[PDB]
RNA sequence: GGUGAAAAGAACCCCGGGAGGGGAGUGAAAUAGAGCCUGAAACCGUGGGCUUACAAGCAGUCACGGCCCCGCAAGGGGUUGU
RNA sequence: UCGGGGCUUAAGCCCAGCGCCGAAGCUGCGGGUCUGGGGGAUGACCCCAGGCGGUAGGGGAGCGUUCCCGAUGCCGAUGAAG
């Protein structure tokens, strides 16, 4: 089968937290438990977050295996952006996107 | 609707040299590179026959071109322009000004730089006897 | 802004194309000898210790 | 009354971006940069239909010209032959003979040489 | 056998029984037509005078038709012009019978 | 400016500091889930098909060929090598 | 660098001749539109010939959008508009 988690609004790029998920997309839970929990990320924090999250869903709400699921799919897709302005030099002014990410991880059994 | 032919099959030509004016020789070899004389002619696949010349460094070539005419070569530096003349080709290397001048008559797009690589020119002869070689004239 | 600025929009092609070398690679791992998780080669790591 | 933009021209602007997919780029994404390739190719097309006359009245005389020179003579007297005998046949596509149907051509040949001398 | 044929302008070769759509005709959907137009055979029949002398080739017309539509487009720049035609081509189909002549 | 006929606005369990999710539940509909009808385009992303590292370009058009997909068929769709 | 390659009793120049290639010109085949003549008592429609590059601009015929009469009507939950 498959299970799903997904964090939106989260406050930090998607271009950002993009590098991340693409790091992990495809590979076993142990093995992205391990690489997130050492790459050198803001977003790896978010994205294992969720992932961990993906996980208990797919137990406790799927039966699936944890000695055998892994990122079948993941992505994280752009939410709305928090504009400000940024006061600059001669009285000009420039507005700011402080950026936002839904993250998704998709969870499914090894083999069968 | 036309015909359209299938996977040809390369017919190799083995070619003189000496006596044989360069241009006028140079002409032929082209149209051999091209189908142009096989009646199945396509010209967007390449079957025209593998060419072998050999002795190339006897060619001859008529007025006072052997000191007059001169080929030119650019680098991208300045002043890197070289004019070496024909005396000097053969003198050295001879097989080039063969290439110089056949090549000078293919299209000009990606497949006319195949046709090129399907020249094969010696000063000679000894080419490699491969398999294919009917003599020609 | 003062003298030099972009005279063309970058295609999305183009950008992208720049990005080919951005992509992350995963940390250099190894299994620690007194317990079964990993560590970073050449670096002590909690739940353990090391020998003296 | 009240006549505002409604649908009217989505709809027009859509009904050429289908026009003009798999363009490359904005050129089959902005309907703007879409029309403009648009007008480019109906203009390239229609001009490529006279042109396809010539494409094919060209790669036939070769053809004919080649296998014809087999015989040793070749197309500039092939056709001397041939329209001096009256033999309005052969279109010159239909002189794909050269290739299948070798024997024909080779009739038409001898024809042609009784024909011109 | 092979069988040049004239018609609608243009020529075709011709085999016994063989689809093929020509110029459109003035024919019953269904009627028979000799093409007496015809030059050469399969074995050898130059038409040394302009047709065969004496022979033709029989066709039923499968039916009527118009082909494809094509969009003929026509762009003047710098001069506001633009013009829009759709063409469909008329064809009646044939199925070619005999080659006798 | 707009959830839904009606708050029936999601008890309870699960991951999480929270946010947000996954189940369970309500509803004709939850991709009507709360700035919630409809949800177009630009723009960002995931997967799949065709394609590209000797190549010269207003990016298309014409022709032929290869691959992939539709239909018993002649045929058509996508892609693009020359 | 004669566009290039390359060309010397020429692939140069002069004089003579027979060919062939070559436009969207002309012909063949099909079709459209207008105009004129003819058959049609007939509108419809059929036949023959001719015209149909185009900016400023003149003329003609249509397409769609909002609303009104046609509506105490008709289509619509077996699915309206979008
Ligand atoms: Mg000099
Ligand atoms: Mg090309
Ligand atoms: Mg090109
Ligand atoms: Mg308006
Ligand atoms: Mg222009
Ligand atoms: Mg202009
Ligand atoms: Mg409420
Ligand atoms: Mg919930
Ligand atoms: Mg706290
Ligand atoms: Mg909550
Ligand atoms: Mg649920
Ligand atoms: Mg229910
Ligand atoms: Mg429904
Ligand atoms: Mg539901
Ligand atoms: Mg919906
Ligand atoms: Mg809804
Ligand atoms: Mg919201
Ligand atoms: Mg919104
Ligand atoms: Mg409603
Ligand atoms: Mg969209
Ligand atoms: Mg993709
Ligand atoms: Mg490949
Ligand atoms: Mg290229
Ligand atoms: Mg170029
Ligand atoms: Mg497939
Ligand atoms: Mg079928
Ligand atoms: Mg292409
Ligand atoms: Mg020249
Ligand atoms: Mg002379
Ligand atoms: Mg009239
Ligand atoms: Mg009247
Ligand atoms: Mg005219
Ligand atoms: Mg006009
Ligand atoms: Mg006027
Ligand atoms: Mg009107
Ligand atoms: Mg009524
Ligand atoms: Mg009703
Ligand atoms: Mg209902
Ligand atoms: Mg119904
Ligand atoms: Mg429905
Ligand atoms: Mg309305």
């Amino acid at each position: 089968m498959e299970a799903k988690a997904i964090a939106r609004y989260v406050r930090i790029s998607p271009r950002k937290v993009r590098l991340v998920v693409d790091l992990i997309r495809g590979k076993s839970l142990e093995e992205a438990r391990n690489i997130l929990r050492y790459t050198n990320k803001r977003g790896a924090y978010f994205v294992a977050k969720v992932l961990e999250s993906a996980a208990a869903n797919a137990v406790n709400n799927h039966d699936m295996l944890e000695d055998r699921l892994y990122v079948k799919a993941a992505y994280v897709d752009e939410g709305p952006a928090l504009k400000r302005v940024l006061p600059r030099a001669r009285g000009r002014a420039d507005i700011i996107k402080k950026r936002t990410s839904h993250i998704t991880v998709i969870l499914g059994e090894k083999h069968g | 609707k036309t015909y359209v032919p299938k996977q040809v099959e390369p017919r190799w030509v083995l070619i003189d040299a000496e006596g044989k004016t360069l241009g006028r020789l140079a002409t032929k070899i082209a149209t051999l590179l091209r189908g142009k004389h096989r009646p199945d002619w396509t010209p967007n696949v390449a079957m025209g026959d593998f060419v072998v010349v050999v002795n190339a460094d006897k060619i001859r070539v008529t007025g006072k071109k052997l000191e007059q005419k001169i080929y030119t070569r650019y680098s991208g530096y300045p002043g890197g322009l070289k004019k070496i003349p024909l005396e000097k080709m053969l003198a050295t290397h001879p097989e080039r000004v063969l290439e110089h001048a056949v090549k000078g008559m293919l299209p000009k797009g990606p497949l006319g730089r195949r046709l090129f690589k399907r020249l094969k020119v010696y000063a000679g002869p000894d080419h490699p006897h491969q398999a294919q070689r009917p003599e020609k004239l | 802004a003062k003298h030099p600025v972009p005279k063309k929009k970058t295609s999305k092609a183009r950008r992208d194309a720049r990005r080919s070398h951005h992509a992350l690679t995963p940390p250099i791992l190894v299994p620690c000898p007194e317990c079964k998780a990993m560590k970073p080669p050449h670096t002590v790591c909690p739940e353990c210790g090391y020998y003296a | 009354p009240r006549a505002k933009t409604g649908v009217v021209r989505r709809r027009k602007h859509k009904k050429i971006l289908k026009l003009a997919k798999g363009y490359w780029g904005l050129r089959s994404k902005s309907f703007r940069k879409a029309r403009e390739t648009l007008f480019a190719a109906g203009n390239y097309a229609y001009a490529h239909r006279k042109r396809r006359k010539r494409d094919f009245r060209r790669l036939w005389i070769v053809r004919i010209n080649a296998a014809c020179r087999q015989h040793g003579l070749n197309y500039s007297t092939f056709i001397h032959g041939l329209k001096k005998a009256g033999i309005e046949v052969d279109r010159k596509n239909l002189a794909d003979l050269a290739v299948r149907e070798p024997q024909v051509f080779a009739e038409l040949v001898e024809r042609a040489k009784a024909a011109q001398g | 056998m092979f069988a040049i044929v004239k018609t609608g302008g243009k020529q075709y070769r011709v085999e016994p029984g063989l689809k093929l759509r020509v110029e459109k005709l003035d024919a019953e959907p269904g009627a028979t037509v000799e093409l007496p137009v015809l030059l050469l055979g399969g074995e050898k029949t130059v038409v040394g005078t302009p047709v065969v002398e004496g022979a033709s080739v029989v066709a039923e017309v499968l039916g009527h038709g118009r082909g494809k539509k094509i969009l003929v487009s026509k762009f003047k720049a710098k001069v506001q012009y633009r013009r829009k035609k759709g063409h469909r081509q008329p064809y009646t189909e044939l199925l070619i019978k005999e080659i006798r002549g």
